[PDB]
């Protein structure tokens, strides 16, 4: 998925806020790893996506 | 002249006594409630606690 750049420390197990509680929540024992990375170059528009 | 069956008595209720009073110590966490180590921080640390 894309999100916001302040909010990729939601993307953790155990934390809270508006994307871990009601968009994307992960178990408190998870096991695996999250990759992200900026992408302004492609998900940018000028007047606005 | 019973403080030999008087000692019994007080060692067993002073042991509980001191097993009760054992409930009550951090034990080198930063707060002697569970509860309230739970509600005020997140799981990973949590856990440790």
């Amino acid at each position: 998925f894309v999100i916001r750049g302040d909010e990729v420390r939601q993307i953790a197990p155990g934390q809270t806020g508006n994307i871990a509680d009601y968009n994307y929540k992960l178990p408190d024992d998870f096991t695996g790893c999250v990759i992200a990375w900026n992408s302004n170059k492609l998900d940018s528009k000028v007047s606005g996506n | 002249a019973l403080g030999k069956l008087q000692d019994v008595v007080n060692h067993n209720a002073q042991a509980l006594n001191t097993l009760v009073k054992q409930l009550s110590s951090k034990f080198g966490a930063i707060s002697s409630v569970l509860n309230d180590i739970f509600s005020r921080l997140d799981p990973p640390e949590a856990e440790v606690q």
